[PDB]
């Protein structure tokens, strides 16, 4: 093919790159500690959602308090 | 008696037992806090609300008598229960997520209580804390309307309006989604009011001249309003634009009636 | 679960019935008014299940089967 | 406890903010005109001049980038190609 779907597979690529460099970069941040509050096992991965389609509503649960920690941790960071 | 309190709370939280009793427990303790004054008054809440944030305690618990202590808050006065306010704002966030409700209450509250002691600057910081983006809690878009327009309104008291730049944005980015006319109405005067203080006061009178024939707006506001457009024209910057809206202005009799119906009577007709 | 979880719809159920309804005898939550459709006033209960000795034991009952049925397939149509 | 949570292994999303205050092609406003058309009136016809968005969630007006993506086709703010994904805000 060309310019197309493809491209949406361009994307879908992209995202496990950046989903395993956000997780050596954050094991080096995990590693540091000091004012880590969830400072549990974590492996966490980051994708776009300009590629991936509709998975599902993406509801909004709560968390129990050590992921949320963790999950606090991730997201200031 | 503030220990006494939190002793009673404590006890309470590891009692187990229907909803509804436990309910009516910690809102009889409630009451009992809310009757003491001073600090040991202000102590007593903050136990409270030290509760109803922990984990353990159920979310019914949690969210209602938090809603039901911010209904008993007003009739405090503008007094150390706004320190508490800061510190129920800071408490609320492992379950900012479960419920937002609060959070927005005590902003709004705390909005215009700043609001009350001439603070604008304040005011305009607690109200942006608000997150209207989330969208789980659909706030209503008169609401998030209503929000972004006392946001924009704060700022616009204060003259840091970098930020309400993009407030009267997103204002107006939901504003083509509700209902209420008297919020739109009093959304274009604070829009009008924008465009007045950057640059656009050209754009501000073509604003105000549009809200000027309007009927739902008071009298007093419609020659306000007008008031507005006539000084906006005339300092807006001299061309082909500005000259129409000074043709336009030359019609009302209600711009007669206004003192500066001779600067642009001289004006238009050239002087 | 309903009342103090903020919990999303029907898919709630789904992952419920996925540790007690249709589970084989490896249940980790069991519960006393057995039968199929799921109640209100219902208690749950926790079983050592010895036969489940695996040390990381999983419950993969996601995943079934996945074989994109006509709903999905009309809808993408 | 009876039960603790050792490892996890939740998955981020994340999208790009827009600065809605001002587009780059004209700097005048993300509303109120763009510099083809200056004023409201004068043959607008309910001013046929929005705002679009591309597949990148980048914002500008409708003229602008009709003028952009005659010369160029390369969305100015990234290297998207900008495809077209919505008209107006
Ligand atoms: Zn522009
Ligand atoms: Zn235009
Ligand atoms: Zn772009």
């Amino acid at each position: 093919c060309g310019c197309q779907f493809t491209s949406k597979l361009e994307g879908m690529f992209r995202d496990m790159s950046i989903s395993n460099t956000t997780m050596d970069e954050f094991r080096q941040h995990l590693q540091a500690t000091g004012v880590s509050l969830g400072g549990v096992d974590l492996t966490v991965r980051v994708l776009t959602t300009g590629y991936w389609p509709t998975q599902s509503a993406t509801p909004k649960c709560n968390i129990p308090p050590a992921p949320r920690h963790a999950f606090e941790i991730f997201r200031r960071f | 008696m503030a220990a006494a309190v939190r002793q009673d709370l404590a006890q309470l939280m590891n009692s187990s037992g229907s909803h509804k009793d436990l309910a009516g427990k910690y809102r009889q303790i409630l009451e009992k806090a809310i009757q003491l004054s001073g600090a040991e008054q202000l102590e007593a809440l903050k136990a409270f609300v030290e509760a109803m944030v922990n984990e353990n305690v159920s979310l019914v618990i949690s969210r209602q008598l938090l809603t039901d202590f911010c209904t008993h808050l007003p009739n405090l006065p503008d007094s150390t229960a706004k320190e508490i306010y800061h510190f129920t704002l800071e408490k609320i966030q492992p379950r900012v997520i479960s419920f937002e409700e609060q959070v927005a209450s005590i902003r709004q509250h705390l909005a215009s209580i700043y609001e009350k002691e001439e603070d604008w600057r304040n005011a305009a910081q607690v109200l942006v804390g608000i997150p209207l983006e989330t969208g789980q809690k659909q706030y209503n878009v008169d609401y998030k309307l209503e929000t972004y327009l006392k946001i924009a309104r704060l700022y616009l008291e204060d003259d840091d309006p970098v930020q309400a730049e993009a407030y009267i944005n997103r204002a107006s980015l939901l504003q083509n989604e509700s209902t209420n006319e008297q919020l739109q109405i009093h959304y274009k005067v604070c829009y009008a009011r924008v465009l007045d203080y950057r640059r656009k006061f050209i754009e501000a009178a073509q604003r105000y001249n549009e809200l000027s024939y309007k009927t739902i707006v008071h009298e007093s506001e419609r020659l306000e309003a007008l008031k507005h457009a006539l000084h906006c024209t005339i300092l807006a910057s001299a061309g082909q634009q500005r000259s129409r809206m000074l043709a336009t202005l030359f019609k009302d009799e209600r711009c007669q009636q206004l003192a500066a119906y001779g600067i642009l009577e001289k004006m238009y007709l050239d002087r | 679960i309903q009342q103090e979880t903020d919990i999303p719809e029907r898919e709630l159920v789904r992952a419920l019935q996925s540790l007690a309804c249709g589970k084989p005898t490896q249940r980790v939550l069991t519960k006393e008014p057995k039968s199929k459709e799921i109640e209100n006033g219902h208690i749950f209960t926790v079983n050592d299940q010895f036969t489940s000795k695996l040390h990381r034991v999983k419950i993969q009952t996601v995943a079934a089967k996945q074989g994109e049925s006509d709903p999905e397939r009309k809808e993408t149509r | 406890k009876r039960f603790e949570v050792k490892k996890w292994n939740a998955v981020a999303l994340w999208a790009w903010d827009i600065v809605v205050d001002n587009c780059a092609i004209c700097r005048n406003h993300i509303m109120d005109l763009c510099i083809e058309c200056q004023a409201n009136q004068a043959s607008a016809t309910s001013e046929e001049c929005t705002v679009a968005w591309g597949v990148c969630n980048h914002a500008f007006h409708f003229h602008c980038i009709s003028r952009w993506l005659k010369t160029r086709q390369v969305c100015p703010l990234d290297n998207r190609e900008w495809e077209f994904q919505k008209y107006g805000h």
